[PDB]
């Protein structure tokens, strides 16, 4: 007549490492480390992301004519680049703090966009027809669709002055440009004024350009320039643009609310109808483990990325069947 | 093991008791068989999982973007960037796998001391009336059916009662 | 006759978390977690902070007629703003590299305001007269004290030149500004002279000006703008003034003994004589334990912020009564 | 509890004891009375005052202004100035919490580790002497007064001076 | 200790015995001896060894370059490279003292409890055939030449061989 | 009749602190802290350092008279700038970007200095010879080797146009200069053109500078001032200069390979010819060890940078002999 003190044994071949020991079978176990992810990009905070397809940001806002297909929402929790986004600023040339404009728009809330200086009112005495082989729809020489390249009607380029007031009960987004001819031949050509200049002025914005007149080497066939530059418009506050000549005029523009702390995901990972807490440019993660090894950049409230391949922790006791 | 019970003077583990993670293997006239020890066992459980759900629980984050885009003038902001992204994979690779190594250690010995401790709640019991074997079995000097084998196991196993 | 071996108990209710059980019992233990504060602003290193009240650091540093009332120690240790520090550069435009100087300021020794080129003497072919509706003090027209507005004496604006040599012994931060009219008209009328420009230089600093005349919403009043500048000479060298219109002039400047490391505290809580090692927004704490709870954002030697609303250390045992 | 004394086969502990955290209940003719073991106590003491100040005082740092102000052409750096600042605080809040979790398993631990230890010190000098009762206690197979007790508590307890 | 053992119910190490970690003093009609266990030595050794490496090893070093320039309008940004620089340094510091602290005395306690799993091994082993004096030895109640004192070390020791 | 059981000893002197207790002997430890260097600049991975002798980076790259070495070395790990590298831009003003410049040449895998405009063949209708005291040689003035100081020849100064190609399948660094007259007088003396301006341009790199006159201290004995810039290359664009004056020119530049992540070190500690896989300015240290307490900033594959003077892990046991 025998009893015997004992412990329990199975067939799990489950193995964790400690400190004094490696690979020791376990009976039980369970994995601290997420490990997977669902392939897809998903909704952050119950909102779709922003997909530009073709263009990337520059070109969406601009207008390239590459992006008219483009669905756009009113609100969006971050935004999708692909590595099939090419479609830019397709006239060579600067877009002035442009990683900031990407960053600050990277979440919106109630995005419109609305025609903030009519085509067919606006300019009598400026041709509003230009276009370019370097911005080519369909083969055949376009333009932006937001913005307007203002030329000469007949002989000259008058001195225009236009402002908008935003009245809209929330921050607008205006963008311009500044056209820079490569020879004064082309600047009278197109604006007849060699002393031409661009002036921007609001309640917070100030700023002069003159056309910069110099050879350079032709991109995309081009030796001249186009710069793109932006400002946030203040609820109440007035913008006003003076110019002689060389300006890219605003047509459309955005009106919005900024959301905060979102970024931008470059993936080529199909967009689904799918809620996360966080996603990963591999697709959406579970967020309920501390650490994951996905991916070191992410969007969310997320487990933090390690190096680790495993992470398992011991729940039961040394399996010795 | 740190309290030398499992893999110890207990040699290995029984897949004839499955209800548990502690527990008694009797033979006696009546039969042999596999009984469980339902409070060392539970309270195992119960520690285990609170030690499980400290680790995952404790960690809470904010809603974070952790991409950043810099041009070719902001390299050294950049690179700024990458020492803070770097920093925190270092930190957070070093604890967690540190932290699984010591705190799988603890569960092993915590194992093994549940084991010594259950040994030595019956052993100090049954006293002289039954034999040390060695092997963490116990050898009557009287006779123990069912009932008195679950006095054992319930713990109240009556010493007094047996002179036999 | 019997020993017995045994352990401590007591009435103490103080409970801790250990990893395998939350809420035990315990006979003894000690907080890790700083979670009070004493609801003032106190003396970091022995120094009491900069308050500037009803202005922000730009109007403190240009005179704001508004600030006339604040007191400047010649050292501190760090500065607070409230949420009722609005006033600023009264006269629209704007203030470059702000926050680099706001930070520069934050902490300094020897500081001292002197006149650098007085009133009285040094223009004695221009009018320094020039006041505004948009700098009032007391129901009239004003303008900042530590800046003299610079206009034409009759019909004529001479070329004006003028040196300062730094002897102070120390750094020296001059400010000044550059006037924007909105005509050509205005420009004549108060400069005369439509060509005109300033120049500032040193062994560091070098730059022309322009004024650029543009159509401009109003400010206050105002479509005129007024951009704000500053340098700091250091020992020896000389800085230059010369215009022939539209220099808002350095009246006033400040030797200083820039400090290092400390920062700007925004809060309403009252200045107080006492001393701290860690201040915080809501007030100053006990810099002993490792962590504290009361604000991520502080100044001082201070324990590192924590989520946590609980750390409590275990010395006594279980409590078992 | 991991050394199987506290909450063990000692239940339970004596609020009558105020002058230490390990100690002993003596029986005699004489009288009855509480006393703590002083060199056992103490040395707890030392133990967990070192354990406390190294957790508090292994803390340095230097003079910090938290706060940075950036314009809104900044954006960037300003929310690596958060990235930071938050990335400080899920890794201080997660060791902070687990830290003092984990010590304080140890100290229990320790806790019961020295009643135990003390214990079976005792145990181990009145040998066949006394009898094991349980609970802590042994009962003497001799007469001990006040002047054998304290022996006993000393460590310097006189075995062969008793055959009885 | 922890266990007891070292610097416990066994006062002092044995400066003769220089060939491991835990072992055995034996005195017979023969002579006198040092012998090292070295199953349990060899045990211990791998432990501690995989410990260090463990603490070595899991720290990852990627190539950087921790420096950075800034001009004199660029203080901003120069103070949060501080801040981080400062950051990681409050961090691995605390950690790595915390460790150190945390994991000696973890070492030490195995150690101890390395030394009284082998001393109850021998005990199980024996049984009644010796008395225990304290002071971890064992006086044999019958002749043990030195074939059988490699029988105890070996773990082969027969009990039934030897009664009286 | 006895055996007895028991645990080594010896004569180790070795302490370790354990969070019980401080100061405890054990028979065997190991070092976790790296307290020691080596004392010299080392190859780092197996490449030695650039050496400027005399001069700093920037009067390495313009040619600053002072720098003439054996030649710059065709490849470097990392950077050494020493307490003698005092010959900088010799002619007073602001390097552009320098320190953006220093990080990114910071590391190279093959560097060569070439002619890219020829002195001989490049400006047929401008003076070349421009020297002056503040850049002298051998008691006598002198100026850049790597830049070319154009003025005006006879009476006139013809718009000059110049263009590079990138034939070398790799980067090419270009620095050029600026030149900034105290007066008008004076810019007509070397550029005759007062209105004059310089244009670089690239596909990537557009840039348009007017030289700002202004009346300024002398800074080795000029009140005039010389700004440089500087632009990388892409291998196949093109390069473009045009100018009507103030335009400091190529002569020398820089084709390169850029490796990444390096760094400059500031010691005067001698370079040798030893090995190491992380440079501290107090010299090499060895990468086994996880931490060290050497210096916090560092430049390799290094230990954690921490203020603990002991890091000593217990091995053995309690030594008790
Ligand atoms: C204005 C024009 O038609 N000029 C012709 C020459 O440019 C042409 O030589 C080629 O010209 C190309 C540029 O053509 C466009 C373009 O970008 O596609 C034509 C656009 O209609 C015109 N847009 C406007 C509003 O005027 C556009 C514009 O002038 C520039 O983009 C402004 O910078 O130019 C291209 O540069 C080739 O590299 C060049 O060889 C010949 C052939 O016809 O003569 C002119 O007709
Ligand atoms: C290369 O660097 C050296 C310094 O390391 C320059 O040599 C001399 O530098 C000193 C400054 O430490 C100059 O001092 C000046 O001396 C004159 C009188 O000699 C005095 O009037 C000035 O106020 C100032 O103290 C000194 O001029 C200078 N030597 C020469 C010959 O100019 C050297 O100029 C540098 N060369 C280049 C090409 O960068
Ligand atoms: C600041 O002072 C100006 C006059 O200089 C005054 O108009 C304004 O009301 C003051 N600030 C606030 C918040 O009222
Ligand atoms: C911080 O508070 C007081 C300062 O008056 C100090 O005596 C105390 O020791 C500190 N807190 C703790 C828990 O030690
Ligand atoms: C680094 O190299 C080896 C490996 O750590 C070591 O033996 C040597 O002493 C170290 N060098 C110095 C100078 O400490």
């Amino acid at each position: 007549d025998t009893i015997c003190i004992g412990y329990h044994a199975n067939n799990s071949t489950d193995t964790v490492d400690t400190v004094l020991e490696k690979n020791v079978t376990v009976t039980h176990s369970v994995n601290l480390l997420e490990d997977s992810h669902n392939g897809k990009l998903c909704k952050l905070k119950g909102i779709a992301p922003l997909q530009l397809g073709k263009c990337n940001i520059a070109g969406w806002l601009l207008g390239n004519p590459e992006c008219d297909l483009l669905l756009t929402a009113s609100s969006w929790s971050y935004i999708v680049e692909t590595s099939n986004s090419e479609n830019g600023t397709c006239y060579p040339g600067d877009f002035i703090d442009y990683e900031e404009l990407r960053e600050q728009l990277s979440s919106v809330s109630s995005f419109e966009k609305f025609e903030i200086f009519p085509k067919t009112s606006s300019w009598p005495n400026h041709e509003t027809t230009g276009v370019t082989a370097a911005c080519s729809y369909a083969g055949a020489s376009s333009f932006y669709r937001n913005l307007l390249w203002l030329t000469k009607k007949g002989s000259s380029y008058p001195k225009l002055s236009k402002s908008y007031v935003n009245n809209k009960g929330k921050e607008v987004l205006v963008l311009w440009g500044v056209h820079h001819p490569p020879t004064g031949t082309e600047q009278q050509s197109l604006y007849q004024n060699a002393d031409a200049y661009v002036s921007v002025g609001s309640s917070k914005y100030n700023r002069r350009f003159t056309p910069e007149i110099a050879a350079r080497p032709k991109v995309r066939g081009l030796a001249s320039r186009m710069n793109y530059y932006w400002t946030l418009l203040e609820p109440g506050d007035t913008i006003t643009f003076e110019a002689t000549g060389n300006l890219i005029a605003p047509w459309y523009a955005f009106a919005l609310n900024r959301g905060s702390g979102s970024g931008i995901i470059t993936s080529d990972a199909p967009v689904h109808d799918c809620n996360t807490k966080c996603q990963t440019p591999h697709g959406a993660i579970n967020s309920s483990l501390p650490f994951q090894n996905i991916h070191p950049v992410t969007i969310g409230e997320c487990p933090k990325y390690v190096r680790s391949t495993k992470l398992r922790m011991a729940t039961g006791l040394r399996n010795i069947p | 093991g740190l309290f030398g019970a499992i893999a110890g003077f207990i040699e290995g583990g029984w897949t004839g008791m499955i209800d548990g993670w502690y527990g008694y293997h009797h033979q006696n006239e009546q039969g042999s068989g596999y009984a469980a020890d339902q409070k060392s066992t539970q309270n195992a459980i119960d520690g285990i999982t609170n030690k499980v759900n400290s680790v995952i629980e404790k960690m809470n984050t904010q809603f974070t973007a952790v991409g950043k885009e810099f041009n070719n003038l902001e390299r050294r902001i950049e690179n700024l960037n990458k020492k803070v992204d770097d920093g925190f994979l270092d930190i957070w690779t070093y604890n967690a796998e540190l932290l699984v190594l010591l705190e799988n250690e603890r569960t092993l010995d915590f194992h093994d001391s549940n084991v010594r401790n259950l040994y030595e709640k019956v052993k100090s019991q049954l006293k002289n009336n039954a034999k040390e074997i060695g092997n963490g079995c116990f050898e009557f000097y009287h006779k123990c059916d069912d009932a008195c084998m679950e006095s054992v196991r319930n713990g109240t196993y009556d010493y007094p009662k047996y002179s036999e």
